[PDB]
């Protein structure tokens, strides 16, 4: 029972820098694809076409999963990869300040506003329509980029999965407190177990270094063309819109079906 | 009234001998602080908010590093109270008679600790202020102390 | 005249194609760069790139796919399911002990093209890439396929973009091939190495690889808690240009204006 | 001896010297005989970073306090003389060492790549600030006549 937790705090240590390692690649493929050039003509068609035709499937741990009640929230409509699709509730407000400091308040909010796209499919669907369309961007690199943009955001909040096993073990008491706890509802279950989950001052560690990054590997050099506007806001909206909450959510729901582990 | 919320099995990872857990020992959690009086009793410890020193994370309240020289503060999770005190100041009093303004940049975060993402150093006490030097130097104390009594008080306009 | 306005078209469109050539540097370079901080190598990864390349044919454009049915042009035409040039070879013209990275008294910086022990084509430079890492279990196979495919198709349109070059090239500066494609002195091979030489400005190299070098560099710079990316990321990133994409576009545009020869 | 090697249709295209669009301008792959006293034209360059290419010879840029120069492809000679120094004499008989840094490339101009500037000419020692002020010259002349010869170390 020491041993126990014992190992998954390591575990959860390892398995934390594997998700702070898809951060530099998500946001290299972003850039990849905005200093590439605008949008092809059927673009999007071609990326869904890709997806169908090199169809990667989970690994049997998550199909499964994916398969279990509270898992099946987060598959897909085919060809799309899981969680691409996970809406999560709005919370913020329409003129929620997102990226500077707020008195009385912090900085980062999570999560989104009425006006973001509902997931991060439409999110990234909307950034491509934002481009210009282009008669000489070359359309198998653009969808490429495209495609492995989708592959890296739905394996990053996939690790929410095996980070959730490993909390529930380091956290047991804690989370085993609300699960069996038999005066509160399904979903007061959930809300009480996403927020044990929410750290938010290791969320504005993440979102302040997300920033600085963005900043620092949009860098011009001699002769570059310009990134879109927005390029880096939209780096930022990701992460802080969808990917951090969608982990969250999914963690929680790897958590709530464990009240027979208490 | 306020409660602990929890425990975590401490874990001294590779972790220098500010303290860090040890093996064998478990460390309580809080989501909740002492009521704010007016002139609230509390423990001042000493911090450093600086980027290069790798005591920590980006400051909560501004996604900041702040140096040395700047009297600013963190308030333990309770207190801290989601936020409603970022970049608003606080009076500090310490027993020897003197006072300073310092600015709330951040939570002393007292859900979790024992972890990798805290240099393996226990949850924060529910009863702290975490001050920079530059606050410590402004009520004459020897920092080090490493704690001091005192009280504070929101300043209100 | 009307050749005077011709040649004027011709340096417009040229411009406009070098930008378009140098859009493909932070592409490509950012591409290898998330690949490599992403993680180590998937079990049967180079297996998993061909089969994602046969299973998601892009075809080339229709010029240039008649291009490459053409004997010059077949030279650049990969075996299925490998996108143009990948395969292409340039033969060895550095010894096997030329500085490749820093100033030599006497000969300048970056000299182009393979050395010996250099890998033969863009394909063998990237699988040996690839195979450098080890090979990882936590790796996602979808993601790392993904980006390989992504840069294979970058290194292929980039180097391509060498025969609307070499065409809009051989209308500005017309009589200076033509000096060379008309020579009844010259064999077919003396042509090219002419052609080649007439096409190549070290001077530009330079400017292209010092600012790759930059951007490698500047763009792959760690921030806190980052795990550090593999020894030689940088040496090998400007290595694809100087040893493969600069000399391989070369050669595809000496390639083009031998094939309108029939133009002098 | 050193002929042209051809010629190339004037665009200003942006340019504010300029290419102008009525005119032919000469590219040269060779330069003159170098002599232990080469006469040659100095032109005026800077080589610092910011708002032309990296040098040749090093990939680099120089502050305008370094005397450096950059040499007509001819002369230039596939980077025989990179990182070499050059003895530079003025007509009122000061004189300077200059390190060998840069092409000044004679084979192609009037394009994006150069600006819409001209070609090189095929006798230039292009040279630094620092270059001009040790040899006293006005570097509102544009261009001297010097004579240059390559030094031992």
């Amino acid at each position: 029972s020491e041993a126990a937790e014992i190992e998954a705090g390591d575990r959860l240590d390892a398995l934390r820098d594997q998700l702070q390692r898809y951060e530099t690649p998500i946001i290299q493929t972003i850039l990849a694809r905005s200093a590439l050039g605008g949008r092809a003509p059927s673009e999007q068609d071609e990326v869904r076409a890709a997806l169908s035709r090199n169809a990667f499937e989970p690994s049997e741990v998550i199909s499964e999963w994916l398969q279990t009640e509270s898992g099946a929230r987060f598959r897909s409509t085919r060809p799309l990869p899981p969680a691409v699709e996970f809406i999560t509730p709005v919370v913020l407000s329409r003129d929620t300040v997102l990226d500077k400091p707020v008195v009385g308040k912090g900085i980062f909010p999570i999560g989104r506003r009425p006006q973001d796209p509902t997931n991060m499919d439409e999110f990234l669907d909307t950034s491509l329509l934002s481009l210009n369309q282009s008669s000489t961007v070359d359309l198998a690199s653009a969808v490429s980029l495209d495609v492995s943009l989708l592959h890296l955001v739905s394996a990053r909040v996939l690790l929410g999965y095996p980070i959730a096993l490993a909390k529930f073990d380091w956290l047991h008491d804690n989370f085993c407190h609300i699960l069996t706890n038999t005066t509160l509802s399904k979903s007061q279950k959930l809300a009480n177990i996403i927020q044990q989950l929410t750290d938010h001052k290791q969320e504005v560690n993440v979102l302040s270094r997300v920033e600085q990054k963005s900043k620092s590997l949009s860098h011009l050099f001699r002769n570059d063309i310009p990134y879109p506007p927005h390029t880096q806001d939209r780096i930022l909206r990701l992460f802080q819109a969808y990917l951090i909450p969608i982990t969250t959510q999914i963690e929680a729901a790897a958590i709530l079906d464990h009240a027979n582990k208490c | 009234t306020c409660q602990p919320s929890g425990s975590i099995q401490g874990r001294s990872g590779n972790c220098n001998t500010s303290e860090c857990c040890k093996n064998g020992r478990r460390y309580t959690t809080y989501g909740c602080s002492p009521p704010v009086t007016g002139s609230t009793r509390a423990v001042l410890t000493l911090n450093s908010f600086a980027e290069g020193g790798d005591g920590g994370g980006a400051a909560a309240c501004t996604g900041k590093f702040y140096d040395d020289s700047k009297k600013v503060v963190a308030l333990s999770t309770g207190w801290y109270n989601g936020g409603s005190r970022c970049r608003k100041h606080i009076m500090i009093h310490a027993g020897n008679g003197n006072s300073v303004s310092a600015l709330v940049v951040d939570e002393c975060d007292s859900t979790v600790g024992c972890d990798k993402d805290h240099n393996f150093e226990p949850p924060c006490r529910n009863n702290i202020v975490d001050g920079s030097p530059a606050v410590w130097d402004a009520l004459g104390l020897n920092k080090d102390d490493g704690q001091a009594q005192i009280t504070w008080s929101d300043e209100l306009e």
